């Protein structure tokens, strides 16, 4: 009586959700620079969003904010390079906390 | 006859002129220190991979 892994991944919200494209997902701010808030939001790499210039200062470690992820990672092939090089970091654009 | 009585017009704007293009100099010489050395910096940490790791 155990799941099997292809159930496991069949049925979780990650592969719920189909392209990465424009979907909205619900991260995480946890951690911040000075301007730059590193969003984590269940997916392999977490997004960096500059704080916005409105209520920036309502953005704060842990804060549940809203994205529109736009590639879960960063990565692209250059002339020559025989594999990709990736920034590590998901590409999401912050709209907003949520409550 | 190149006499300033009446070119002082005209040798003051040369005068002023000249010290504008110096100031220019100097505030494009400050102003320009994106830069090469950054620009590498930056690629220097994702190098280009024409090999199998």
């Amino acid at each position: 009586n155990v799941e099997s892994f292809a159930s496991m991944l069949r049925h979780s919200p990650l592969t719920q959700m189909g392209p990465a494209k424009d979907k909205l997902v619900i991260g995480r701010i946890f951690h911040i620079v000075e301007n730059d808030l590193y969003i984590d939001f269940g997916g392999k790499f977490h997004c960096v969003c500059r704080r916005p210039e409105v209520d920036g200062e309502k953005y704060q470690k842990g804060t549940r904010v809203r994205l529109r992820l736009l590639d879960l990672e960063l990565t692209s092939r250059f002339l020559g390079a025989t594999t990709d090089t990736t920034v590590l970091e998901a590409n999401a654009v912050l709209l907003g906390i949520q409550e | 006859e190149f006499r300033d009585d009446a070119c002082r017009k005209e040798i003051q704007g040369f005068l002023d002129c000249a010290a504008r293009a110096q100031e220019a100099r100097k505030m494009r010489s400050i102003q320009e220190t994106l830069l090469p050395n950054k620009l590498n910096k930056l690629l220097q940490r994702f190098p280009n991979k024409p090999y199998l790791s």
